[PDB]
């Protein structure tokens, strides 16, 4: 049976250049056409670029067209992508994705393992932690970070109960955040001290933020 | 409008009655031939390996040609590399040898 | 060029459901379905006229009338909550393109309300002449939520980030949206509004300055 390895799951900045290879085994490779076709965190698959079995047929998707550029190697059952002056908008994964047929198409009956590609204006950055002041509902946001990911904890870990984190959301900036909010009793506002432990590594980041009642 | 000998010309199916002659739905169904039928027949959709050579009318159907590097009427197939001992590929034929 | 198809569908178990996907070149090219199953590669269901690969079960049917094409699953099974996108040339043959996809939920546990918690900018925040209103979203199912910011009246889109829909311990989904806005934009409003869409039915929050 079909198999394909794709691989390079690679972060770049914008305007930088990537070259997603994909190596397929378990069928012959030039009886049939290719085509990369991506899908970015959590939003629907885009079709990226065709090739013809010979490497004759050439498709682009508007929204790369001129940037990348495709092309197969048939003597080492290889299909590329070389990537040119990437975009923000190019965060994906990518999957290689064998077409049914000689002929450049729509049916992709195989789908590799897929390689994630990030494109990140920003450089790594530690957050700035506001409380979330006030059964009562306090919090800590963790606004304003860069890369993935960061440790939430409370009372330097001695309470997990009532503790939500939700994950974090990348900005149009390119700086994650995200929230953690607590449930605590109403009478633990006056007998009770909540500070919230954030450590974020990749910038050597340990800030212990202390919740008080505005 | 109405049927000439009882037929319906091409572009059209006569009516369930057989007084009047409906038009087919361009782009949907097509009749070629000078006709009594109920319904026009359904055009033709194109395969993955194809494109739309003539789009389909009502006199005609749509045309699907097979794509750059292939030929034909079920699938396109990949054309021949070469040729056999002792002996070019269009959308519709091999090589020939 | 662009088919659009419906974000989010529901089925119970057992019972049939018709994804359909619509777009004035499906008029000319042969549809196209794959399913994706959270976080793996999308896996090709029924290619065009009405053929499916060997492994994919029975249940599973394509249809095509006019510019719609439809993928019909009966008895839909437990192994059937997935992501279902379809997919054409465009409307000349050059390109290829799919649809915004579908999250068909198969239906195990009883319906639940979102829980909604909006929280206004803290006084911190504003003294470093900033401002980001919190709307924390929990314990609702089916996942898929629409949220809508509004200033007053008027709606949005500029400041907000949103997430996309998780599973809880509870098995229930959770999700969060930010609306990043200067303190001049804040103080200019009588008050902002987060508005949760599920099942149609919306819960809304206000916050005041």
């Amino acid at each position: 049976e079909v198999q394909l390895v794709q691989s390079g799951g690679g972060v770049e900045r914008p305007g930088g250049s990537l070259r997603l290879s994909c190596a397929a085994s378990g069928f012959t490779f030039d009886d049939y056409a290719m085509s990369w076709v991506r899908q970015a965190p959590g939003k629907g698959l885009e079709w990226v670029s065709g090739i013809n079995w010979q490497g004759g047929s050439t498709g682009y998707a508007d929204s790369v067209k001129g940037r990348v550029t495709i092309s197969r190697d048939n003597a080492k059952n290889s299909l590329y992508l070389q990537m040119n002056s990437l975009r923000a908008e190019d965060t994906a994964v990518y999957y290689c994705a064998k077409i049914l047929g000689a002929g450049r198409g729509w049916y992709f009956d195989y789908w590799g393992k897929g390689t994630t590609v990030t494109v990140s204006s920003a450089s790594t950055k530690g957050p700035s932690v506001f409380p979330l002041a006030p059964t009562a509902a306090l919090g800590c946001l963790v606004k304003d970070y860069f890369p993935e990911p960061v440790t939430v904890s409370w009372n330097s870990g001695a309470l997990t109960s009532g503790v939500h984190t939700f994950p974090a959301v990348l900005q149009s900036s390119g700086l994650y955040s995200l929230s953690s909010v607590v449930t605590v009793p109403s009478s633990s506002l006056g007998t009770q001290t909540y500070i919230c432990n954030v450590n974020h590594k990749p910038s050597n980041t340990k800030v212990d933020k202390k919740v008080e009642p505005k | 409008s109405s049927p000439s000998e009882g037929l319906c010309p091409p572009g059209h199916h006569i009516s369930e009655d057989g007084r009047d002659c409906i038009s087919c739905k361009y782009g949907q169904d097509y009749s070629t031939h000078w006709n009594d039928l109920l319904f026009c027949l359904r055009c033709t959709r194109c395969d993955s390996g194809e494109v739309e050579l003539s789009p389909c009318t009502t006199t005609r159907n749509t045309v699907c040609q097979c794509e750059e590097g292939t030929f034909r009427p079920e699938m396109c197939r990949k054309c021949r590399t070469g040729c056999p001992r002792g002996m070019d590929c269009t959308p519709w034929s091999d090589i020939e040898c | 060029s662009e088919l659009t198809q419906d974000p989010a569908v529901s089925v119970a178990l057992g019972q049939t459901v018709r994804i359909t996907c619509s777009g004035d070149s499906l008029r000319s090219y042969y549809a196209s379905w794959y399913q994706q199953k959270p976080g793996q590669a999308p896996v090709l269901v029924i290619y065009g006229a009405n053929n499916r690969p060997s492994g994919i079960p029975d249940r599973f049917s394509g249809s095509s009338s006019g510019n719609t094409a439809s993928l019909t699953i009966t008895g839909a099974q437990a192994e059937d909550e997935a992501d279902y996108y379809c997919n054409s040339a465009d409307s000349s043959g050059n390109h290829v393109v799919f649809g915004g996809g579908t999250k068909l939920t198969v239906l195990g546990q009883p319906k639940a309300a979102p829980s909604v918690t909006l929280f206004p900018p803290s006084s911190e925040e504003l003294q470093a002449n900033k401002a980001t209103l919190v709307c924390l979203i929990s314990d609702f199912y089916p996942g898929a939520v629409t949220v809508a910011w509004k200033a007053d009246s008027s709606p949005v889109k500029a400041g907000v980030e949103t997430t996309t829909p998780s599973k809880q311990s509870n098995n229930k989904y959770a999700a969060s949206s930010y609306l990043s806005l200067t303190p001049e934009q804040w103080k200019s409003h009588k008050s902002y509004s987060c508005q949760v869409t599920h099942e149609g039915s919306t819960v809304e929050k206000t916050v005041a300055p």
